[PDB]
């Protein structure tokens, strides 16, 4: 019975198509993939 | 359709595919029905084709 004393509710955007699924972080995702998932001379290099 | 296929792109909203082998009404209907789930559409062929 007071001003702006409410309960927030954040139901899903949809149980519909693509928006809800596993999100693809993959090799050829953007354009093409480097050493990971292909042949090369040096191989997997360092990194953080 | 004469001498070749009518390969074309299918753009619906966000997702977009490009079918191939378009030579007749039934072929289209079939490949779209197979691909409707992706595009989120309803490809339905009636008795009159």
């Amino acid at each position: 019975s007071n001003a702006y004393e409410t309960i927030d509710i954040s139901l899903q955007n949809a149980s519909a198509s693509a928006i809800g699924s596993y999100q693809v972080g993959s090799n050829g995702a953007g354009t093409v993939a480097s050493v990971a998932g292909t042949a090369t001379a040096s191989g997997i290099a360092s990194g953080t | 359709v004469t001498g070749g296929s009518l390969n074309f792109d299918v753009t619906v909203g966000s997702n977009t595919v490009s079918l191939a082998g378009v030579t007749s009404t039934q072929d289209l209907a079939d490949q779209l029905n197979s691909n409707s789930s992706k595009l989120g559409i309803t490809a339905s062929i009636n008795d009159k084709g």
